[PDB]
RNA sequence: AGGAGGUGCAUGGCCGCCGUCAGCUCGUACCGUGAGGCGUCCACUUAAGUGUGGUAACGAGCGAGACCCGCGCCCCCAGUUGCCAGUCCCUCCCGCUCGGGAGGGAGGCACUCUGGGGGGACUGCCGGCGAUAAGCCGGAGGAAGGGGCGGGCGACGGUAGGUCAGUAUGCCCCGAAACCCCCGGGCUACACGCGCGCUACAAUGGGCGGGACAAUGGGACCCGACCCCGAAAGGGGAAGGGAAUCCCCUAAACCCGCCCUCAGUUCGGAUCGCGGGCUGCAACUCGCCCGCGUGAAGCUGGAAUCCCUAGUACCCGCGUGUCAUCAUCGCGC
């Protein structure tokens, strides 16, 4: 078995990169496990605005979500050089393990 | 407060002038025809535009 | 944790992106773009005038690699020039130009026209430019050439305006140059129509 | 006249040891994902690192 | 015949399942008879009280209850409780019943935490320092 | 009848009771010179707490078991009061519990289950067991609504 | 210490606490009759709920009234039988399990005591305590004057329960005297008109001020 | 070269206040010799220069709204690292097992959950008021009735308001010193005035034993389950975890049983003695923790003054930022 593992910071890139895995298989005829929506990751950092001390204390909260899916597929030549032909966008990471 | 847009209102008058038969005192066909014949991409939009036009067509039926 | 690494991205993307900004002023610079082949790392690098960023003989973008390599740590960088889009749509790059002019020492109201001018006749909705400093005497002030339409609240004009920001640095002091462009093809909310 | 001297002595902790990698400030270091940004630096960047201000 | 319900309150979630049997009410296991303290004990049996003695003693109801403190959790099994009889039965009156002494019992609580704000946050959205004025 | 039809404290002092005719369940001779946790002010009051606390132990093992010596001082621990200080939070000692444990262990009630904690075996599961159901037996009387359960 | 059934009592009817039932307690005023609600309740909690509408707590059950009000600390900005009651971290704020039993044991005191229904019994303090004219300033062309003006229903019942509430913490107030004990005594001592309770003390003294100025 | 030396009365950028206030303006026409005026006024309405109607003005721009994020209801898809309701097997326990309960495997995703797309709420309907409009009050249905609830977004300008000590920068100055490094000290001093807080002045309690229920977030010289040692602090080995898989993490307020019974007390825990530890190259100036010992004001507070309209205020604890150690703090749960 093989368990990808692809995480970005854009969801429209997220799930251009689940629509192509889904036609490969589809297309090989492996059966396929649906992406698994893992919950997202939200980094939060809260900031004086001010540079210095004077006047009423305000705050920015600057938030960075990244989104992450789960997917499992049973192993097969031309279904994994299919997937190693993966466009993976510049903001997509995909992570590849054998099970 | 609650009053209607400027363009919200303008849309409603210039879409009844357009099709008069084509919307009635129901709001439901108003929200789905003005859906369907406007550019709109907010529901809350497609929303006051609906319910204006059902306003307008009541108060064209009243005389 | 992957956060780390997209971290880490962004921050060496910050660093070049920096180094390259004030490298390339005179350039026209107007953006980069990183990506990751196989082999190693591809820059592509936005330039109005490409002739600058090439040098003669090549030896400004051989060290430009070597530098881009040791001291920011990109695996194996190959650098390549392109041309801007459309320079007079880019906030940036016209409020380099601006300063530029500025210290070259045209009026600053010639100039602001001039450039305000220029950028509308080139297809914009709208256009903004402040210019803040010592101008006309001691005391600094503040003054906004406007035209067309614009947006400033709001995520329309969070979004689809383009801000930029320079600094010029004249003799009696340093004046700061902000430049807001309405694109064109860009609808507001507000703007719906019949189909 | 020796170069032993002029030398910051390694430093593995406390303020001294962490600066803005773009300001070379030595007070409030951002260290939430080792950023390693001073925090005017930080507020001033936020916008253009991939940060947005949701809500 | 297994029925399932759910109920929930802030952040206490309730599965409740309900079969035919003698009139066991489980709350984690523990019946309901020994629910400490009263208050929870009253907020939880109040719907079987409602229904009466003989609906009562012709259904066995189990419920896992997660999140949320000693009267979210009650709340939320009564919340499941309330629907899984009323849906049971099938009884239009004792749903009315129920709709008349207590909406609350089918229909949820929306009511959640108001985020906190600067200025003294940790005590509240809208709690602020004292200002010196001088 | 079992463990979770009977409420918690009237259970723990029957088995705590019950326990004080084990020999294999003996104070430490630290015991009556020592607090039960660094959050309490002053020492217990009892005179027989360590039964009170290993019947205590027993149940925690026998209801959330498997657990460990450091889940085990998470229950124990409780506020404390530090002076001007605001009042904060913190674990209890680690010897109670763990010469409780080992008792327990000896007494063969409990046993090790490696990297995971310390479970409860049949022999002490079956006496819990019958302590809960003498005390549903007493219950019952006073309440006929436990009769169905 | 309590019997086991106490502590285990299991209601099987639909009424107040699942101990008293409501069928037979009157009420006389004309004024106040709309507004103290005698509905059946087994338990008397609503979670709020009525603050949003106007005149919501109307249809509240009275004695969940005398716990929210008795949930307090006693004082803070208004000085109560010449004295300040701040308990900060000992008060019952948000602890109504705590008021719920403080006004049970309160109700079983006072039926005891007097062999009648407890709540009948905090019916006719609410009666007795519950004024009926006040004054305040009116200002009519340049300046102001001390009118007297009538109270409504829904401001009588929450003047009462008020003075109710603040005399038994008054009461209870670095006493022997507990806080049931305290809020019995003083439920007692309204419902039999002796101005010794700081109900009936403060309507008088209310009834008086406006009726010198009226 | 360098400069945390001066100048924020030379600047940029940034930020607080006017102010989330509703205001600030433009093209043409018209009135006035002119500065200027009209539009932007009047009646009603709105949170709003929000909108209807009348007019020497007709249109328009930037603000408001629109917009964006999250919460609450329902449907579709998705079933792992998340969930265990039904069904099968194994093991154990109880009133001797009719019956009931627990755990592990297979199995399922049925419910919760995570996260993508959609629906729903729109004065849409009824009665009344206003004038038939703008709109307002109440009612039915509904999860959500009137800006659905909370937030992000701060207009033309001013405030010579704060910031050169965050970075940039004009002028002035040191330039072998004001530049750069090393030890030691200070920023921690203490007759006294003030701001914001913690603990308390007790029974709406203190102590002792026992019984319950969360969420947000973080983890590589890092979190560390689990076992052994110790009375506590703490010490030794060490599984697992780059994370829906492991851990931080079995919170307190609350509930039961016993003692105390109105007392400067079994309240209150300042202030010192002795001893044991942790971090750190270094603990005296000047760190935090632990056991025993003593037990200072305080018994509710004048004038005056502060925050808050619903899961809000008040009470109760926890996460994180600062961090080698240190949270009576900020931001959140
Ligand atoms: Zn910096």
């Amino acid at each position: 078995k093989a368990r990808i593992k692809i995480a970005s910071t854009n969801v429209r890139s997220l799930d251009e990169v689940a629509n192509q895995i889904k036609q490969i298989a589809e297309r090989t005829g492996v059966r396929m496990s649906g992406p698994i929506p893992l919950p997202t990751k939200r980094i939060r950092i809260t900031t004086r605005k001010s540079p210095d001390g004077e006047g009423s204390a305000t705050f920015d909260r600057w938030e960075l979500r990244v989104h992450k899916r789960l997917i499992d597929i049973e192993a097969d030549e031309r279904a994994m050089r299919q997937i190693m032909r993966i466009r993976v966008p510049e903001d997509v990471t995909i992570e590849i393990e054998l099970i | 407060g609650k009053i209607r847009q400027g363009f919200i209102k303008r849309v409603a008058r210039e879409l009844v002038n357009k099709y008069p038969n084509e919307f009635t005192t129901d709001f439901e066909h108003n929200k789905k025809k003005v859906q369907e014949l406007t550019n709109v991409t907010s529901k809350k939009i497609r929303n006051r535009i609906a319910g204006y036009v059902t306003k307008l067509v009541r108060m064209k039926m009243e005389g | 944790a992957i956060e780390r690494y997209f971290i880490r991205e962004a921050v060496r993307e910050m660093l070049i992106d920096e180094f390259l900004e004030k490298e390339l002023r005179r350039a026209g610079y107007g953006g980069l773009d990183i990506k990751k082949t196989p082999l190693g790392t591809k820059v592509i690098i936005f330039a109005a005038n490409p002739g600058y960023v090439i040098g003669r003989g090549g030896r400004r973008i051989r060290e430009l690699t070597r530098i881009l390599e040791k001291q920011f740590g990109l695996e194996n960088p190959q650098i390549e020039v392109e041309e801007i889009k459309n320079p007079y749509l880019n906030a940036k790059v016209q409020a380099v130009r601006l300063a530029q002019a500025l210290e070259r020492g045209i009026h600053f109201r010639r100039a602001a026209y001039a450039a305000l001018r220029a950028i509308m006749n080139n297809g914009a909705r709208g256009v903004e430019i402040r210019l803040s400093g010592k101008l006309t005497g001691e005391r600094a002030k503040s003054i906004r050439f406007y035209q067309g339409y614009l947006a400033k609240v709001g995520n329309p004009a969070e979004t689809l305006v383009s801000k930029g920001y320079a600094q010029a640095l004249l003799k009696l002091g340093v004046i700061g140059v902000k430049v807001a462009i309405m694109p064109p093809g860009a609808r507001l909310p507000d703007e719906i129509e019949i189909i | 006249a020796k170069a032993d001297y002029n030398k910051r002595k390694p430093r593995k902790f406390g303020k001294g040891a962490r600066r803005c990698i773009r300001c070379g400030q030595y007070g409030p270091i951002i260290r939430i994902q080792g950023l390693m940004l001073c925090r005017h630096c930080f507020r001033e960047v936020a916008p253009k690192l991939g940060f947005r201000k949701y809500e | 015949r297994i029925i399932q319900t759910t109920g929930k309150r802030k952040t206490a979630i309730a599965r409740a399942v309900i079969r035919e049997g003698k009139g066991r009410v489980r709350i984690n296991g523990k019946p309901v008879e020994i629910i400490e303290p009263e208050i929870a004990r009253f907020t939880i049996l109040e719907p079987l009280i409602l229904a009466g003695e003989e609906i009562w003693n012709s259904v066995d109801i189990d419920v896992k209850v997660e999140g949320g403190g000693f009267m979210g959790q009650a709340e939320a099994a009564r919340m499941a409780i309330a629907r899984a009889l009323v849906e049971w039965t099938g009884d239009m009156s004792l749903k009315e019943k129920f709709m008349k002494y207590d909406r609350t019992m089918l229909v949820g609580d929306p009511r959640r935490t108001e985020p906190h704000k600067p200025n003294r946050s940790t005590k509240g959205p809208r709690a602020k320092r004292q200002k010196s004025y001088r | 009848a079992t463990v979770y039809d009977v409420p918690g404290d009237l259970l723990v002092e029957r088995v705590a009771q019950r326990l004080k005719e084990i020999p294999e369940i003996k104070p430490p001779e630290w015991a009556p010179f020592v607090k039960t946790g660094r959050h309490k002010e002053r020492l217990p009051e009892q005179e027989d707490w360590w039964y009170y606390r290993v019947a205590s132990i027993l149940r925690r093992v026998y209801l959330d078991g498997p657990v460990g010596i450091e889940r085990l001082r998470t229950y124990y621990g409780g506020r404390k009061n530090r002076g001007h200080a605001p009042e904060k939070f913190y674990k209890a000692g680690g010897s109670i519990i763990r010469k409780a444990l080992q008792q327990l262990e000896a007494a063969g009630f409990v046993e090790k289950v490696p990297g995971k904690g310390r479970v409860i075996t049949p022999k002490g599961r079956s006496f819990l067991d019958k302590i809960a159901t003498e005390l549903k037996k007493e219950l019952e009387e006073i309440i006929p609504e436990l009769k169905k359960y | 210490a309590k019997p086991l059934n106490e502590r285990f009592f299991i209601p099987h009817e639909i009424k107040v606490m699942g101990r008293w039932s409501t069928e037979d307690v009157e009420v006389r005023d004309p004024s106040l009759k709309p507004y103290i609600n005698l509905e059946p309740r087994l338990l008397p909690h609503t979670h709020g709920r009525h603050a949003k509408k106007h005149f919501g707590k109307a249809n509240v059950h009275i004695v969940e009234r005398l716990i929210n009000k008795i949930m307090r600390s006693g004082g803070s900005h208004y000085k109560v039988a010449g004295h300040f009651m701040r308990r900060e971290h000992r008060s019952l704020n948000s602890k109504k399990v705590k008021a719920y039993e403080v006004v049970k044991e309160a109700f079983k005191i006072i039926e005891q005591r007097t062999g009648k229904n407890p709540i009948q019994v905090l019916v006719w303090a609410i009666e007795n305590a519950a004024p009926r004219e006040d004054t305040t300033s009116v200002m009519f062309g340049g300046i102001r004057y001390h009118v007297a003006v009538d109270i409504s229903p829904m401001r009588r019942l929450d003047v009462a329960l008020r003075n109710i509430a603040l005399g038994a913490s008054a009461k209870c107030y670095r006493n022997k005297m507990s806080f049931a004990e305290a809020l019995a005594e003083e439920i007692i001592l309204a419902a039999n008109k002796d101005p010794k309770s700081y109900a009936y003390s403060k309507k008088l003294e209310i009834e008086r001020i406006a009726e010198s100025s009226r």
